[PDB]
Parts: structure tokens; sequence; C-alpha cells
RNA sequence: AGACGGACCAGAGCGAAAGCAUUUGCCAAGAAUGUUUUCAUUAAUCAAGAACGAAAGUCGGAGGUUCGAAGACGAUCAGAUACCGUCGUAGUUCCGACCAUAAACGAUGCCGACCGGCGAUGCGGCGGCGUUAUUCCCAUGACCCGCCGGGCAGCUUCCGGGAAACCAAAGUCUUUGGGUUCCGGGGGGAGUAUGGUUGCAAAGCUGAAACUUAAAGGAAUUGACGGAAGGGCACCACCAGG
């Protein structure tokens, strides 16, 4: 059974990403993905996103432009204590210059970077680059 | 790539595609740039300016340049709507 | 107790025939004597093996094509064979027989030419598995 | 001396092509090493690895023949690698020294922090395979110097790579595969997408296409 | 697959008890069998009395006489 | 690549596609190859539109017209069929033509006898001449078919939907693949009606 | 063979039961 | 070392299957495994046909046929020299011969 | 009189697996499809515990054609308490209770998603030219042509993996985390000794240590070999003969 919402659609991004496609559909549709994509529009990998509606979960769509390499998700939703990004994003990311691990927090979902600039740590989702 | 004073190193920046945005290597001898022709508009006749598509590897073998190369035309002022 | 001719044998015969194809002719003890004559072999029995083929090979000649000897004379022959053109043949007869679905797809790409259409039929197609 | 068999090696037998960048560009294959010692010429060094004696049996005894391992550099963001097995050890050396020459690739470099000076390190963290080894690259400071074994370590150099560190996994003591697979890890580094890019290609002539003159035998 | 959960630690810390005793080193070490058993007490020399001169022989690609003495 | 402009199906060409059976392909059908497609019949034998297959016809030609030299094409047809059509095609613009037994490592093998580096490369048939269209893969080569409705669709980058069995049609189609590359580039003036026939590239059987 | 090292050691191992019965 | 994807016998999705016997060998196998094969021959084979049909009462007497199945081991069919062994990617055709 | 249910029998069906085949009648269950019916998160996997479990085997009755462990003979053999042939006990058959093992194999845990094509086959539902059907035209299969679901399988590929053989799963794994269960850690000693537990017995379940040893093993390659097969060859081989 599907345990986890957010898990399938990021492997259903990664793969047809990693095959060349140019849009997908991920049917659940619900609220945690779209902050989470619209945090990386707003970086700019992905182009915009239509989500359908209909008096259930819901459906929804993307579209690519498929600059992206990977997209992760790490379950079980961890605790963060600000002192520990370091060993965190160290030996998740392939560099020190790019990549986000994305994280709620009481003010929101946000990265990595940003919380830094609000000082205030929470509960790791998952990351891309 | 660029350092504090905003100079460029990576001594070359590799041509990517037009149908994936992936990138080409240097040994990846199935990859192509391909020219096309531009008309006068009245009587044929090219007249000196011409176009690239560059493709890569794998969709040349996965068997989808030729709509991706098509698609690239119908958007560019070059091959109209087939309807 | 076999008789096969090797390499060196049947290639000089080849180039002798491709060059000099009009010193020789249908007699082996003429072209016995023309080979010595224009070619300088170290032995007298070699000398006798060449023409024995060759003039097996004339007899050959005479109809029918050979795959490596390449002569004017046939050559021109295809030449000519390749040039020829006939009156007409894609005027067929001023009536074209065709199907309906053509006629639709014709209709929509503006054509109301001559044409025909006299065909239905129910459906046979494939064969005994 | 040396005559070109084909176009590319007239072209640079003349002074048309002025570089090794844009054969790169083009991913133009290239079947002859007079031209890497044209270009690349003596700033450029080598070295052996191995000599491996491998053998077969027969119906009268084991015939033995020698392979070769071979890598070059010229410390400035160059590396190659070739291999090439006979029964004279120095016929098999010759040869394989042209295969390396032949097989060259380039090399990126970056920097691990702030961007100040030339780079010493690779951008990002990379990794390769050749049958039942792996191999995994890793950004360092500016300092700490190459930490691995002798191999790559004597490799990495030649592409002039000044510090990283290092990790492997499965029988690094195949010498063969293990050569390769951080062989495959350098060279997949132009291959990999960075922010950096993302920019629009301003696409070139083809440098068949803008000599075309010079080649139809004028 | 593997449990993986985020209060699953009782069992994961459990598994891994029962099952490092399959090691070879662990066991001898942290069992007395090896010890008590061991001629000396867990130390590293010992002094003793000879009793007798006998001469071992070897393998077999080998041959000679290694000359030892029963203490 | 056929633009709203001058250049568009007339009435003639048009007599001729149908004449030689130009619309018919197989009974099978490639995922590939299903956008060029109208309809089937009856009996399973597809019709193909005359309206993208001269659409994507103009288009080869602006390629081969952007290579000033033609000697660096080169054209193909193993099979007994388009040998006559390819000799002409290749007499007609000045290209390098090759028919029959196509000798493994002609493009690589620098030391070989026929040895020779293209840049482009025009083929009757992707089942029959398999070996060039994989050979222009361990070298650059920018590679052009005519491909029937079942035709395995790898390596390549311009197909033209034909009937590739048929003498008649095949021959034909090179016929207005000549003609557009000259008037494009050339004496033939587009508007009165070029000289020699479409029969002669014909594959005559030896009849007579 | 392993079916026949498996039967020699039940025939064995009756007679271990057999012996050690007697006490 | 899987020298057949089927195992040899053509089971797939079953569990068990009935035996039959061999008809020389004897022995017990599976109806998927042992080798089958059909028998339409005539009765006097093509040698004596002459001279009944001359030596008859009727007219002509179509002559009978004789009908058998027929199931063999693995074992004694090879060395009947019905099949043989063959090669690597020749293994893989399900086809007889004409 | 007692057993067995041929050919039709298929890389076809059903069942949790073991396993299931003559006709008819009865008894109670079930999958898939169809659904603009209903309840409203009631669920996935699971220590302890519980049902079922080929053949052999054990227990008590009835029955006992055929085959046949033991057992006795005749042959071959240097010897054969075996391979072969003739006889022939337990058993093989049914009713009622025990035991709980197998190459019990897809040698491949269950649930869920994603990832390429092609032609078929079996069940159900939806449609369409036409042929028959039948007895005057319809609803039944049968084909003809497609579609949709969830099934047993199959062919093809630079999807991608892998030590390789190979595999649309053994993939989406150094770019490492969907959820959870059981189990392994050089080779032998050894599934042995002992202790506990079940069982009428045979046996099953749990399960060591001293000592010994540097290699055991997997996939593929080149030779050699073969009382393995297909082509040829030689009087230092044969046939016929001196
Ligand atoms: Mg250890
Ligand atoms: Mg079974
Ligand atoms: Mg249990
Ligand atoms: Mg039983
Ligand atoms: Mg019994
Ligand atoms: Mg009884
Ligand atoms: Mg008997
Ligand atoms: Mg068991
Ligand atoms: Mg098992
Ligand atoms: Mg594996
Ligand atoms: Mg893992
Ligand atoms: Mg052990
Ligand atoms: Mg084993």
């Amino acid at each position: 059974v599907r345990m986890n919402v957010l898990a399938d659609a990021l492997k259903s991004i990664n793969n047809a990403e990693k095959r060349g496609k140019r849009q997908v559909l991920i049917r659940p549709c619900s609220k945690v993905i779209v902050r989470f994509l619209t945090v990386m529009m707003k970086h700019g990998y992905i182009g915009e996103f239509e989500i359908i509606d209909d008096h259930r979960a819901g459906k929804i769509v993307v579209n690519l432009t498929g600059r992206l390499n990977k997209c992760g998700v790490i379950s079980p939703r961890f605790d963060v204590q600000l002192k520990d990004l370091e060993k965190w994003q160290n030996n998740l990311l392939p560099s020190r210059q790019f990549g986000f691990i994305v994280l709620t927090t009481s003010a929101g979902i946000m990265d990595h970077e940003e919380a830094r600039r609000k000082h205030t740590g929470g509960k790791i989702l998952g990351f891309f680059f | 790539m660029q350092n504090d004073a905003g100079e460029f190193v990576d001594l070359y920046v590799p041509r990517k595609c037009s149908a994936s945005n992936r990138i080409i290597g240097a040994k990846d001898h199935a990859s192509i740039p391909m020219n096309v022709a531009e008309v006068d508009k009245v009587t044929g006749r090219f007249n000196g300016q011409f176009k690239t598509y560059a493709i890569c590897g794998a969709i040349r073998r996965m068997g989808e340049s030729d709509d991706s190369i098509l698609r690239l035309a119908k958007a560019h002022g070059i091959v109209s709507q087939n309807f | 107790m076999g008789r096969v001719r090797t390499k060196t044998v049947k290639k000089a015969a080849r180039v002798i025939i491709e060059k000099y194809y009009t010193r020789l002719g249908n007699d082996f003890h003429t072209n016995k004597r023309v080979c010595e004559e224009i070619a300088i072999i170290p032995s007298k029995k070699l000398r006798n093996k060449i023409a024995g083929y060759v003039t097996h090979l004339m007899k050959r000649i005479q109809r029918g094509p050979v795959r490596g000897i390449s002569i004017k004379l046939q050559e021109e022959e295809r030449e000519r064979r390749d040039n020829y053109v006939p009156e007409v043949s894609a005027l067929d007869q001023e009536i074209i027989e065709v199907d309906p679905d053509t006629k639709e797809m014709l209709k929509l790409l503006d054509f109301g030419s001559l044409s025909n259409l006299q065909v239905t039929q129910p459906t046979v197609g494939m064969n005994f598995k | 001396e040396w005559l070109p068999v084909t176009k590319l090696g007239r072209l640079v037998k003349d002074v048309k092509i002025k570089s090794l960048e844009e054969i790169y560009l083009f991913s133009l294959p290239i079947k002859e090493s007079e031209i890497i010692d044209f270009f690349l010429g003596a700033a450029l060094k080598d070295e052996v690895l191995k000599i491996m004696p491998v053998q077969k049996q027969t119906r009268a005894a084991q015939r033995t023949r020698f392979k070769a391992f071979v890598a070059i550099g010229d410390y400035n963001g160059h590396v190659g690698l070739g291999v090439k097995c006979s029964k004279e050890v120095a016929t098999a050396i010759r040869g394989a020294i042209i295969l390396a020459k032949l097989s060259i690739v380039p090399v990126r470099r970056g920097y691990w922090g702030n961007k100040i000076g030339k780079p010493h390190t690779v951008p990002c963290k990379v990794t390769g395979r050749c049958g039942s080894v792996l191999v995994r690259l890793i950004p360092a400071p500016r300092g700490t110097g190459i930490v691995s074994a002798p191999v790559p370590k004597k490799l990495l150099l030649m592409a002039g790579i000044d510090d990283c560190y290092t990790s492997a996994w499965g029988c690094t003591a195949t010498l063969g595969n293990f050569a390769k697979a951080t062989f495959d890890a350098i060279s997949k580094t132009y291959s990999y997408l960075t922010p950096d890019l993302w920019k629009e290609t301003v696409f070139t002539k083809s440098p068949y296409q803008e000599f075309t003159d010079h080649l139809v035998k004028t | 697959g593997k449990c993986r959960g985020l209060r699953t630690a009782r069992k994961l810390r459990s598994h891994r008890r029962d099952q490092k005793w399959h090691d070879k080193q662990y066991k001898k070490a942290h069992l007395g069998t090896a010890l008590k058993a061991n001629p000396f007490g867990g130390a590293s020399h010992a002094k003793g009395i000879v009793l007798e001169k006998v001469g071992v022989e070897a393998k077999q690609p080998n041959s000679a006489i290694r000359k030892c003495v029963r203490v | 690549s056929g633009a709203l402009d001058v250049l568009q199906m007339k009435e003639e060409d048009v007599l001729k596609f149908l004449a030689a059976g130009t619309h018919l392909g197989g009974t099978n059908l490639d995922f590939q190859m299903e956008q060029y497609i109208y309809k089937r019949k009856s009996d399973g034998i597809y019709i193909i539109n005359l309206k993208r297959t001269w659409e994507k016809l103009l288009l080869a030609a602006r390629a081969i017209v952007a290579i000033e030299n033609p000697a660096d094409v080169s054209v193909i047809s193993s099979r007994n069929t388009g040998q006559r059509a390819v000799l002409k095609f290749a007499a007609a613009t000045g290209a390098t033509p090759i028919a029959g037994r196509f000798t493994p490592g002609t493009f690589t093998n620098q030391i070989q006898a026929a040895f020779r580096e293209p840049r482009l490369l025009v083929v009757t048939d992707p089942r029959a001449d398999h070996q060039p269209l994989t050979e222009a893969s361990y070298v650059n080569l920018p590679t052009i078919a005519l491909c029937n409705t079942d035709s395995p669709l790898r390596y390549v980058d311009i197909a033209i939907p034909c009937n590739n069995k048929g003498a008649h049609s095949v021959g034909l189609m090179w016929w207005m693949l000549a003609r557009e590359v000259l008037r494009m580039r050339g004496t033939i003036s587009r508007e009165h009606p070029w000289e020699v026939m479409p029969d002669l590239y014909f594959y005559r059987d030896p009849e007579e | 063979r392993a079916k026949w090292r498996k039967k020699r050691m039940r025939r064995l191992k009756r007679k271990r039961r057999k012996m050690r019965q007697r006490s | 070392t899987k020298k057949r994807r089927n195992n040899g016998r053509a089971k797939k999705g079953r569990g068990h299957v009935q035996p039959i016997r061999c008809t020389n060998c004897a022995r017990c196998v599976p109806k998927d495994k042992a080798i089958k094969k059909f028998v339409i021959r005539n009765i006097v084979e093509a040698a004596a046909v002459r001279d009944i049909s001359e030596a008859s009462v009727f007219d002509a007497y179509v002559l009978p046929k004789l009908y058998v199945k027929l199931h063999y081991c693995v074992s004694c069919a090879i060395h009947s020299k019905v099949v043989r062994n063959r090669s690597r990617e020749a293994r893989k055709d399900r086809t007889p011969p004409p």
C-alpha cells in the first residue's frame, strides 16, 4: 500500500526525466507536494505545473525542461537541531555550492539557507539537485 | 565558470543538445549538428542563411530524432501545420 | 586424382582477357602462342595450364557475362539498355482506379479530379495460424 | 615525416585549426597520433604502470604474451590511458603509447569553497565503474594533496589536479579495471550539468564546413 | 529488507546482539572456553621445566627435523 | 519544408502518386510511423497522407542544399530496385554512389582501399541497408531514409513515408527529390515541366 | 554421497541410544 | 547454469502433472517431457503392393493404414537417433524440419 | 473379481499450497467482469499460537487382479550376496486415527507505484461491415475486425543493471532511505555430543565445543580427453588375396 504520498511522485518525476520526457502526471495531488514543487520552480529547476481538481485527492501535471539530475526523498522524517546541518548537507549533496535540502518548519516549507537566515530548524523531507 | 573577478575558466563550454538540454561529450561520436536552408519567400532559391539543430546519442538510438527535429521546425517559422 | 587450378593460374587468365580480348580467339594453339609473346612466364608447363583455362573461359564469355571480367562491348550494351526509355507509362489510361477512403482524403486535400470508386467487400485478410 | 591519409590530418598539417578545443567541441574522432604530437609537444610525460604476462595452452606448450599499461599527461588538464599486448615488451610498450595519445580527453576543474585564484580540485563528486570495482572522487580544500593508492595518484597528477579525497569499493587489486574506473570518473566531468551552465548555445560553423574550399583539391 | 522506522531501536539493537555471536573472533574472546583451555592464563610468557628432548618431522614438500622439547 | 508559399502540391504530381501506388503501405504498423497515417481500410493496407510525405520531402532537400560540395554526399541502394535511380540521381546532382554489397569498414579503417568520410547519407531501405546506419554511429553523420509504415526506425533523422517495395514508387520518389534540389539551386524554373520522364528511374526486369 | 553419509549416522545413533538405555 | 529456460518440460503454471511410460525403456516420465510421435504408416510397405493388388478379389482395394501414438524417453530417443544435440544459439528454435 | 480411467491432452484451465480428468444427480463455497447500490479508513506485514500438508512409514478392520523392497533360483563375471530372466512376501486398493518430511524449484518473501514495443491465447463486458445458423428476418457460439480489464506464458532492443551466464525484472543502488517480516559471516568437526520438547516407534524441533586447515567455491576461456554425435583419410588400418 501507498503509505507515503511524496515518495512515489518524486520517483515518477525522476524516472521520466531520466528518460527524456517533457510532461508527466502524478496522481494523489496533496498539499505538501505543492509547496515542494513551488520551491523547486522558484529556484528554476522546472517549469510551471497545472493542478487538476476533482472531488477527491486530485491530480496534477508538470512541465519539466529536464535540466535536473536527481530528485530525492528522505523518510522517516527526522528531526534537525540546527547544529547538524553541516553533517547532513555534506553527505547528501555533491558540493558546497548548489543543491538544496528542503525541510518543513514552524514558519513553513523552506530550503536550508532560508532556515539559517531565520535561525530555526525543523523536520526534514527531501532533497534535489 | 567565473572566479571572484568575473573571469572565465573551464577552457571550453560543451555544446548542449536542443531536444533534451543534455550535454554532448568529447567522445559521444553519435552526435550531430544539422543545417537547413532558408528561401527568398517568392522563388525558392536558397539565399545564404541556414539554421542549426543539435542532437545527442540517446535520442538518436531510441528512434526519436525524427519528430524532435520536426517539432523544432514546427516552431521556427518552418515546416507549417501539416493540417 | 583431381585437377583444380590455383589463384596464380586464374588471376592471370583474368588479367590477360581484360587487356587482350582481340588478340585471342577460340583455338588453344594460337591462344598458347600469344600468351608466350606478350607475357614472360618462367616455365613451359605453367604456360600451358593458363591457356587451357583461358580457352575454357572464352566459351563462357560468348554468352552470359561473368563476375570479374569487365569487357567494353558488353558494358556499352549494358549502357544502352540502361539509358533505354519507353515512350509513355505514367499516363496510364486517363482513368485511375481509386477507393472511397482515398477519395475522402482527396476531398479533404481539395481535389475533385477524375477518378473511380467501385469497391465493397467483407474482410478476410490474415491466414491460418 | 608524415602524410595525412584523411581530411582532418591535412588541415592540422596546415595552420587552419589552431588548437584541440575545437576538435572536442564537435566530438570528432581522431585516428592519427601525429596530431597530438603537433599540438601537445614536449609538455607531455609518460610512464608505465605494470607488465602482466598472460599465457595460453596449446598442444605443444604454453604461449605467453606480454601486456602493458601506460598513462600520459601534461599537468595542465589532459590525461590519457592506453593498453596493448604483444610478444616483445618493447613493441608492446610502443603501441600502447600510441593508443594512449589517441584516447586522450580533457578534464574539468573547479573550486571547493570560495573562488580565489585558479581551480585546484574537481567541481563535484563523481564515480566510475569497470567490472567489480567502483571509485569515488571527492573535492577538498587547497593544500591537502591527493590521498589514495599510488595508481590513481600517479594518474590524477597527470590531469593537473592538486587536491582531493578518494574512496573505493571492490577488488582493487586488479589494476586494469582499477585504472579505467578512475579514468571513467574524470572523463564524465564535462557531462555533469550545473547551474553555471544553462545558457543557450551559440552554434559555430563546423570546421569541415567552413574550410571546404582548401580541401577540394585546389 | 530492513526495518527502518523511527521507533524501532529495540529490535535493531537486539538483532545485532544475537547475530554478532556468529563472528568467530568475538565469540572466541567473550566466551571463556578458549581462555580456560589456553595453557597460558591469558598471558604472554611462562616459565617451566624440561623433561624430554625430541625431534618433530615436517610437512610434505620439505623434509627435516625441527628439534623441539617436552616441557 | 513545405511552408505556405508558391511550392505546394498542384494537380499533376498527385496523379503520379496515385498511379504508382505511393499511398498504400503494408499491413503491420510501427508505433513511430503512426502519425503519418490517415486510416485503415477493410483490408489491412493503410493509407498514407499525401500532405506530410510532400512536406518532409522538401525538408530532406533543404538539408542537401546546405552542403555546397555535392560530392561529399553519398547515396546507397544495395537492393536491385533502386539501382538505376541512384545512378541517375548521382549523375543529376554530382553525388558519390554506392550500389550493392556495402563492404564493412568503409567509413572506419582509414587504410582501406575505398575509404571515404562523407557528410550526409541517403538510403532506400533501413532494414536491408543496416550496416551504414550503424557505421554512421561510430562517425558523426546525419542520416536520411525512405521508409515504409513497417520499418524499425533507428539511427535516422529524416523519414519520408513512401512505399519502398514497388519499383514505380521508388524511382518516382527520387525523380521528385532530384527535381526539387535543382529547383532550389540551379536552372530549373519551378514553372514549366522538367524534360526527362520519371520512367527513367524504374527497374526493368530482363523481359526483352 | 550424502544420502549415505546421512544414513550411516542414524545406524550409529541407534547403537548409542541402545547402549545408553542399558543404564 | 541453466542450460534451458523451460527447464526441459512445458509445465508453466500447474504444480503437478501425470506420468506416462516409455514404450521401449518402460520408465515413468511426465507427459510434458517424453517426446511424442505419431505414425500414419501403411501395412504393406511399398514392396508387396503390386503383388497384393494383382492377387486381390476386389477392384483396387484402397488398402487401409495403421495409426499409433508413440512415447519415448529422452535417453532412449538419442540412442534411437531421433533427435540430436545442438549448439548454443540453435537450441532456441521450436520448429520441426520438413 | 479387483484395479486403471488411453487416444481427444495443448508451454490450455482451477486451487493457499499439496494437488485435480468416464456419465449423471445432489450439497455448500470462490475468483474475474458489470454496476450513477451500500458502510465510511474498518487497513499492510507479522514473535507466541492454530489449520492443511506428495511418496515412504506406523496403528485397527475389510480386501487382495497387476506390479514388486525382502527372499530363493538360473545366467554374465577373476569374483556379483548387482545390472538380465523366472517366481514371490510387506506393501500398492477402501474405511478410521498417527507422523509432519522432499531438487516440498520460478533453486527467486509479501504489499504498492513507476519504467519500451509486437503478435497471440483463455475468461467477462462493449461494439461493427458480412457470411452461415433454423424453419420464414432476431437474440447462441463460430469465425471476420477492433477495444477495455485483470490472468498463464512468449518474441525483440545499448531502458538499466550485473563477476558473468543472463533478467521488463534479478531495473529505478556510492546521485546510496516506499513499508515491513525471516535469515547468512573462510573451509571441516557437524545439523555431531549433551540438555529440554513432541511421538505408539521410526524420527522431528532447538542446537555446541576442543581440534584441524590455506585454501574449498562460482561464471566464462584455450587445450587435452571421451566405451558422444556428424563429415572426410591411410595397406607403418581393414576387406579380398600373395
Ligand atoms: Mg575475521
Ligand atoms: Mg512438485
Ligand atoms: Mg511461527
Ligand atoms: Mg502418504
Ligand atoms: Mg501407505
Ligand atoms: Mg493393515
Ligand atoms: Mg511376476
Ligand atoms: Mg526443510
Ligand atoms: Mg529452498
Ligand atoms: Mg544479483
Ligand atoms: Mg542499501
Ligand atoms: Mg562457518
Ligand atoms: Mg554448490
